[PDB]
RNA sequence: AAAACUUUCAGCAACGGAUCUCUUGGCUCUCGCAUCGAUGAAGAACGCAGCGAAAUGCGAUACGUAAUGUGAAUUGCAGAAGAAUCAUCGAAUCUUUGAACGCACUGCGCCUUUGGGUUCUACCAAAGGCAUGCCUGUUUGAGUGUCAUU
RNA sequence: GCAGAUCUUGGUGGAAGUAGCAUUCAAAUGAGAACUUUGAAGACUGAAGUGGGGAAAGGUUCCAUGUGAACAGCAGUUGGACAUGGGUUAGUCGAUCCUAAGAGAUAGGGAAGCUCCGUAUGAAAGGCACGAUUUUUCGUGCCUAUCGAAAGGG
RNA sequence: GUUUGGGUAUAGGGGCGAAAGACUAAUCGAACCAUCUAGUAGCUGGUUC
RNA sequence: UUUCAAUGGCCCGUCUUGAAACACGGACCAAGGAGUCUAGCAUCUAUGCGAGUGUUUGGGUGAUGAAAACCCAUCCGCGAA
RNA sequence: UUGACCUCAAAUCAGGUAGGACUACGCGCUGAACAAUAAGCGCAGGAAAAGAAAAUAACCAUGAUUCCCUCAGUAACGGUGAAGCGGGAAAAGCUCAAAUUUGAAAUCUGGCAACAUUUCUUUUGUUGUCCGAGUUGUAAUUUCAAGAAGCUGCUUUGAGUGUAGACGAUCGGUCUAAGUUCCUUGGAACAGGACGUCAGAGAGGGUGAGAACCCCGUCUUUGGUCGAUUGGAUAUGCCAUAUAAAGCGCUUUCGAAGAGUCGAGUUGUUUGCAGCUCUAAAUGGGUGGUCAUCUAAAGCUAAAUAUUGGCGAGAGACCGAUAGCGAACAAGUAGAGUGAUCGAAAGAUGAAAAGAACUUUGAAAAGAGAGUUAAAUAGUACGUGAAAUUGCUGAAAGGGAAGCAUUGGAAAUCAG
């Protein structure tokens, strides 16, 4: 959006809708064996 | 601002004859063309006159 | 209320291409008609000479060009001047006989029909 | 600015835009085949005319001329009878 | 309520005791408008629509207006 | 989907009837959209809505055609069948009438015509 | 320089047309160079791109990589092609575009019509 | 009121619908904007 | 008279949005051309996309149809595979309004033709018509208007 | 080229955290309960209601579900908020029809003119029947706008 | 201890004059809007290294 | 640079008056913000020419931007009584 | 009785046509306060209007209109303020009324019918036929510059319809030279260096940083080629109602010329024009100075000229987001008002969204590790990030002001 109020109230909609999501299916959920934070070291060639 | 502002000078066709005979006596002196700021170092003559 | 004269050179070209467009259509023939030769009427100018608007009836006829076909071979018509004197008469006739000289008239294509 | 051009500034249908604008491009030659034959498109009509050998006006010119190079008793006449006029170049002649 | 949507220019500006649109001026034939009124003129003129049909007109000149189909 | 041409290669009932045949299939598959649909379901509207679109055209020009053709040659043609450049161009005079000369004037451009000369320098 | 007055030297025109171009004349702004075997045999210059045209990158952080192009987005000038991606956080793989003049063709997708472009530009097949 | 004109039916439907969120995907191509 | 507090200075972090650079905008000048509408304009309203609110486009054939050109896209996702949210554009479509035209401003009429139905002297639907002033012609008239008719 | 114009626009201070703005118990729900919900107790309007309906007016504001961004001179699990969907069914009820005071086009007449006066006015102001068909060219007789009431008439 | 809802019509200054008429106004008393207008300044305030 | 010591130091602008003081403006910062363009006249200086002077109404001409530059027919302005 | 005609009606009669909008420029009308102004009203076009002398002049005369320069701040009028001449731009001229065709209404609309034609099945005609219009006058002929009618002997001539090719114009598709070699820096080479290439192209734009050689272009092009549609000529074919029509030149013959208009009186507006009363003439009438000049009361007319609008194009010693249009972005939008009207604020992540997976805390919003990136001192509250102002830490000062100046001390820190 050419418009820098419009963008940022999408923005700010999108945010939330996407922070809702999450923690519908964080919930829903609610793995560490799979799901491990991945860092720098662990990802040296 | 306004568009009927003075864009355009008068010169007298005299002074401009003056000035162009000035312009061409001053292309032909060595000296002044080092100073306008050009490479003529190595330029065999001035004035510098080509075949036709 | 100020008038500018920015599109003064504008006028200028513009004017210009008037004239390459009447000769791109009239090629051969002048861009302009002839004009004839006047004495400016007062005391101040009468001593001058300088274009008039067209040759008078009398002179056309003294110069064997018939009012009909002065205008198709660019020849102006002034039916409101008149010659007062013979050397308005020959300053004329003149001009008119030298322009006639130098002058080149193509012929027409006309129609005949078979019979009489 | 107007609302008539803003209203195509905003619009997604393209503007009529036609290229027809080429100043000092005179006009070409129709009419005469044998002038056509012989103009030249650069040259002004006044230098045409003259190289073809003929008068651009039979009147005075209003105005300087260019100069490229430095250049080197009613009744008798009411009666007489102008001889033609030479034809001075090709064109003419033809 | 002393004004209502006008049918012409659909602003609620028919004033409806005097059944005349205080905007345009319908139902006059004519449009209201006024010299004076610039920025009036500006807000309602050719171009604030659609233009639909101007646009066919300035879009078929080019051509000369032309009609029939390619060979 | 369907092609123009080979639409343009049948006749006019069996247009009407390959219409009314599109027209219940687009029902059925807005029916679908209500009811929970696929995507192909709802990519196929468009195309179904072109098709009427394309097969309503090739009947108008087919109508239309047949119009033309009946009136050709008659002084009086329906107003959707006559020209429309401008409103201005129609109450133009033709160029017919706008050459129309009197005798008087068609004498004087036949034996006095502008001619063709030129000027020797 | 530009003689002609039917042609704008103007930023201003020539950023927005370059800009507002419609697909039709962006197709023609995405052309890349011909390999020089390709230039050799052809006797062209440069093509507009195409998919499943066999390219190579020339410039960027992707300096020799090859691979056919599996889409030109014309609405952003961008080549993506195959294999030539980003593995984002999530280990999804986002295409990287590249820009049209930043690869060189080395094998055509040759069709009738790319054939007869290829001859209508002085070209040879 | 209730004894309503049906033009003023779609002209009110219209002016509240306009009062929308913009969809998600809406914004994913490139701008739209309010008002 | 230590701390707090107040002030000063420096550092960091805030608050704010100046500066700098930029710019599909504006403004000014010049040049070319002449094209709205009863064949319904300008304007207004309402609608239309697989997922759309504005803007854009379009009008129930509704982000378009035909035709011609180009030649393989669209793109946010899904989906599809002479493509295209492409260009050009000579064929069309073009709801309700508006000079706005049967009369009114949710409506109420008249005329012509055709059609439907599980029911046919009824009911229903469809299509095409019905404004004003003036002109030319046509037809039908009126007049204790001017006459002719053994 | 700004220190000032009770300068313009924006930003931010001190004043200043200042001026200020008839319920009780247990339970349930909730991350959270002075404000929600249920039960008990205590009270308030007392048919002139804080009751129950409509007109005009608003326009979805009705209902259900979800959320607790902005609202809330406090707050909320909360609002007439936000989001998602749903909801108004008529031969008999209203409109539709009629007229009212009045308005108003038409006929005409003014007016340089946008327009004004005028409403049966010095308007050719629209019908009905009859007939063996009448020189197969119609004779005879009779009678002579619209808008304005969702409270009037039906 | 006759008001009122909806719809409506419409004259609207002042003196002069017995009246009629006038003599200037008016759109009444006014209000609001937009232009004219950048009305009229011997004045106030400010006027930049 | 901060701070201390000793010494000195009345708030800036505006206005009024012989002069003050009043009085008016000033919470703070950033950005903006006021002798400009044009026509006429006059002086002075410079420049060109000089009993002359002034090309740009207009015409010619200008291929490389042609709104430039370059050229000047007839007039006319002022001056020379 | 029958029938002519006049006048006046009617029809959803056959076929047309008017309105509204735009309105920069143009022509009328109306018109103030302080200006043939603004506002109001009417009507146009691509230009409009004006226009072929009831014009100037006083000359050796000029010669429609318009426009530019000059005349000229002149004459006049009492600050207002011309015009003739002169120089230029562009140039083009004309049609009616008034005449007996009178040996012939010779003229025209419409219906129907064929036949062609087309920007076009959309356009435009032709031929025939019939009904009408028209003698209360339609053609031909004439317009004062003349002219008619006779006469004469010279010079003249198409309102056809094809084809061909050339020359122009408009539209649309198409054609186009040369590095992406080497090294360094960088996330990216378009930077620096090296070696080269093209240039009738070293304009501009794009591409991950300054790109003539990567791409679009640019130049060639003041053209090739392909169509499409046209224009005026040229050559040529066929047709041609010429028993015709013209120009010139001659006269023992003729020569019509516009009325409630001019004008006079008087009242308004500014001599022109309007009202009112009165109301002409025929070498008459108008206008200038006995003379000159012109010929009103009917009409058309290209170009030079204007152009804040319309459809486009090219530029700039212009503005650079408080500027430039009110509007660089949802801009006449949100919003306000019963209404006429009023009317903003608001541009910048990055090369790429790669827009932060995953773990943990929290009810959640978020936080913290982590990750992407050249960079998060780029996290959408996104380029750079000033000051006012605020919190924090450090240092120091402080008994009812503070700022400041001078001189040094102390502490800290610089040249050194
Ligand atoms: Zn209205």
């Amino acid at each position: 959006i050419k418009n820098k109020i419009v963008r940022q109230q999408q923005y700010m909609k999108a945010l939330h809708q996407k922070n809702k999501d999450k923690l519908e299916r964080r919930k829903e959920r609610a793995r560490l064996s799979e799901n491990i934070p991945a860092t720098i070291e662990s990802k040296r060639v | 601002t306004k568009t009927w502002r003075k864009w355009h000078v008068k010169v007298n066709q005299n002074e401009k004859r003056y000035a162009i005979a000035s312009a061409v006596a001053a292309s032909g002196v060595p000296s002044l063309l080092l100073a306008r700021g050009h490479r003529i170092e190595e330029i065999p003559e001035v004035p510098l006159v080509v075949d036709d | 209320y100020v008038k500018t004269w920015f599109n003064q050179p504008g006028r200028k070209l513009r004017r210009r291409q008037a004239r390459q467009t009447k000769a791109a259509k009239i090629a051969p023939r002048p861009v302009e008609a002839i004009r004839p030769a006047v004495k400016p009427p007062t005391i101040r100018y009468n001593m001058k000479v300088r274009a008039g608007r067209g040759f008078t009836l009398e002179e056309l006829k003294a110069a064997g060009v018939s009012r009909r076909v002065a205008s198709t071979i660019g020849i102006p018509v002034d039916h409101r001047r008149r010659n007062r004197s013979e050397e308005s008469l020959q300053r004329n006739v003149e001009r008119i006989k030298v322009y006639l000289a130098h002058l080149i008239v193509f012929p027409r294509k006309a129609g005949q029909p078979k019979k009489g | 600015a107007n609302p008539r051009q803003r209203n195509k500034q905003r619009s997604g249908k393209p503007r009529l835009t036609r290229r027809n604008a080429n100043k000092k491009a005179k006009a070409k030659i129709y009419g005469n085949f044998v002038i056509q034959q012989n103009w030249d498109k650069h040259a002004t009509l006044r230098q045409n005319y003259a190289r073809l050998g003929l008068l651009a006006t039979p009147n005075y010119v209003t105005g300087g001329v260019e100069k490229l190079y430095p250049d080197p008793t009613l009744d008798d006449v009411l009666d007489k009878e102008i001889s033609i006029a030479p034809a001075k170049t090709e064109v003419v002649r033809q | 309520k002393s004004h209502t949507i006008c049918r012409r220019c659909g602003k609620r500006s028919f004033h409806i005791q005097k059944s005349t649109c205080a905007c345009c001026g319908y139902p006059a034939a004519k449009t209201r408008s006024y010299n004076w009124g610039a920025k009036a003129k500006r807000r309602r003129t050719t171009g604030t629509g659609r233009m639909s049909y101007l646009k066919k007109v300035h879009r078929s000149f080019k051509n000369g207006f032309r009609s029939g189909k390619p060979a | 989907a369907l092609k123009t041409f080979e639409l343009r290669k049948q006749s006019q009932e069996n247009l009407a009837e390959q219409l009314q045949e599109l027209r219940q299939e687009l029902a059925s598959l807005r029916v679908q959209k209500i009811a929970g649909g696929s995507g192909s379901k709802l990519s196929k509207i468009k195309t179904t809505r072109k098709d009427i679109a394309r097969i309503l055209t090739v009947i108008n020009e087919s109508n239309r055609l047949a119009a033309r053709e009946a009136y050709k040659n008659k002084k009086y043609i329906p107003l959707d069948l006559r020209q429309k450049k401008t409103r201005a161009i129609r109450r133009a005079l033709t160029p017919y009438e706008q050459s129309r000369k009197t005798l008087k004037q068609i004498k004087k451009e036949r034996y006095f015509p502008l001619r063709k000369y030129a000027l020797k320098a | 320089m530009k003689f002609s007055r039917d042609v704008t030297s103007s930023r201003r025109k020539q950023r927005k047309a370059h800009f507002g171009a419609p697909s039709s004349v962006r197709r023609v702004l995405m052309s890349a160079p011909l390999s020089k075997e390709l230039r050799e045999q052809y006797k062209i210059r440069s093509l507009p791109v195409r998919r499943d045209d066999q390219i190579t990158v020339i410039r960027g952080s992707n300096k020799g990589r090859e691979g056919k192009i599996t889409s030109v987005y014309r609405k952003k000038f961008l080549l993506l092609i195959e294999r030539v991606t980003r593995e984002k956080a999530n280990g999804a793989s986002a295409p990287v575009g590249i820009d049209a003049s930043k690869v060189v063709i080395t094998k055509l997708h040759l069709d009738k019509d790319r054939k007869d472009l290829i001859v209508r530009k002085g070209g040879k097949v | 009121p209730s004894h309503k004109s049906f033009r003023t039916k779609q002209k009110l439907a219209k002016a509240a619908r306009q009062n929308r969120p913009i969809p998600q995907w809406i914004r994913l191509r490139t701008g739209n904007t309010v008002h």
